[PDB]
């Protein structure tokens, strides 16, 4: 999960 | 935004651009007119004190009678998880109130606990990067999305775009998911990359911090 | 599969689709016909009594007579750890037993501690990504790989397409990586993004939980 | 790199290529006839022992006579971190010394702690991805960067390519940033996938390491 | 890494 | 992050  | 649309000047006057230069970096929504809420890992390794918190923008490239600029004068967090990426939300309050007319205004919010289901058709908008062509965008964009359960955690509301690759982006982060003229959601995380054509995008459940949100804001 | 061609179909009787609603999300391997071989990481945090097993699939976008749909019934695990991304398989017992035919048929294990030097050709297979551009492919795809050490951990098998950019990508995990007509891997990791052109791509290494598989299986 | 030009062969004498077959993987610098100095995480998890060290290259797809290869016979480490990615630098002692000439030579270092503001103008250059498009480069690419704080942390120098799409990808990591003449930088990481337009790419901030370089090198 |  |  990358976050934005 | 990736395969989203420009959205009608001023057409979400409650949506707001997080800015460190005058690099938009984050969305955020107003709640109030001095409280802005956004995603917590938006704020987590960054020079709060640098932060300028722009409303009534619709082209971040031109100059716009319409914006009025705050500054970031506190920030209340919640349980904030960089590992889980869990409690993705931070309020912050302005030094001062923001002028309410047609082109800034408060979002209306959910009621504790209040739940979607598979199904709903909500609008995801925001400033950040438009695909890996294209940087961050200049105009608002806006894009239909449908929430799903599925590849998704309890803790988040998920959405996606069935049938083709579009999606929540970099730069995105903090920005409103609207369902039912309410902001149900907070972007906050990708998977995959940004618009993968599987893996749905996650938002910050706000129907869940509704009780919190309200103990501060009023 | 990024940069690889269509499957003949029913080539590959062994494959498994792994799906939530109707939408593949991992593939699998029949290793008898009541238990299915995958990757420990594509069970973590789904709903495992929502999964479909599709057997006998080819084109996931048409109705297909051949298919054969099973349930979920156990979960058999060895040592998952999602930090560091270590023995990522998982063996999955069916609510049934598959109809054995020209287009379902169980799949051949290697000996327990067989190992792969660099230059072993294989094929990878799999209905993941198709690059970014193109989503979850409606066909099986299938693509020429060699086996490589170098840039890769004891603890797995890599692989890597020398020349050009091509690879397994999200979706291929728990498919697998047939050498020599043997299973000897099932789909992992990625780094870099897909098909990096640098970083071979990462499976968990089946001789090595032969025996594991076995005691359960038989 | 992506979005930068080729360099004028041979215009940078003390780039260095590492490579595992006779594939480059990361970059470094030569600080002495016997010693270069690279990223940590380059050396992280590979087979030190395999690592083929090569000086005078420009085009890695040609034969060149310019060439010199050494082996790596030691490895000096600060205090590398691969969570938080702190101290990403380390020194490999060659096993001989290269032979000084119009094509090798070594680099100039700052002094210890030299800081560098917004708006310096450097030079970024590597043999990594050149977009997903074009695996790792052939020829040497170079590329102009401004470094900029923002979205940065103390312990690292961050530059950014404003206006467009452009910066170090995989494969660049080890390789130089020279500001003014020397060494300031050692490529570290990216975030957002390579040159996303936003986030700015980070380096090890080699003029918080010059006591201690020192103490090894002389 | 990502899992694939 | 992703080390480079």
């Amino acid at each position: 999960a990358a976050p934005a | 935004i990736v395969g989203g649309r420009r959205a009608r000047p001023h057409a979400w006057p409650f949506m707001v651009s997080l800015q460190l230069r005058g690099g938009h970096f984050c969305g955020a929504t107003l709640i109030a007119p001095n409280f802005v809420m956004s995603a917590a890992h938006c704020v987590a390794n960054v020079n709060v004190r640098a932060v300028r918190v722009v409303l009534g923008a619709h082209n971040l490239s031109r100059r716009e009678p319409t914006r009025q600029v705050f500054a970031v004068q506190r920030i209340f967090e919640d349980g904030y998880d960089p590992v889980n990426l869990l409690n993705d939300i931070v309020i912050l309050q302005l030094n001062g109130s923001a002028t309410i007319n047609a082109n800034v205004q408060v979002a209306q919010l959910p009621a504790q606990g209040r739940r979607l289901g598979n199904g709903v058709q909500c609008l995801a908008m925001g400033w950040g990067l438009l695909g890996r062509n294209r940087g961050i965008a200049s105009v608002l964009q806006e894009l239909n999305v449908t929430v799903v359960t599925s590849l998704c955690r309890r803790s988040n509301v998920c959405t996606l775009v069935r049938g083709r690759q579009a999606g929540v982006c970099f730069g995105d982060s903090g920005s409103p998911l609207v369902c039912n003229g309410l902001i149900h959601g907070i972007a906050s995380f990708v998977r995959g990359g940004c618009a993968s054509g599987l893996y749905p995008d996650a938002f910050a459940p706000v129907a869940q911090f509704v009780n919190w949100i309200d103990s501060i804001i009023q």
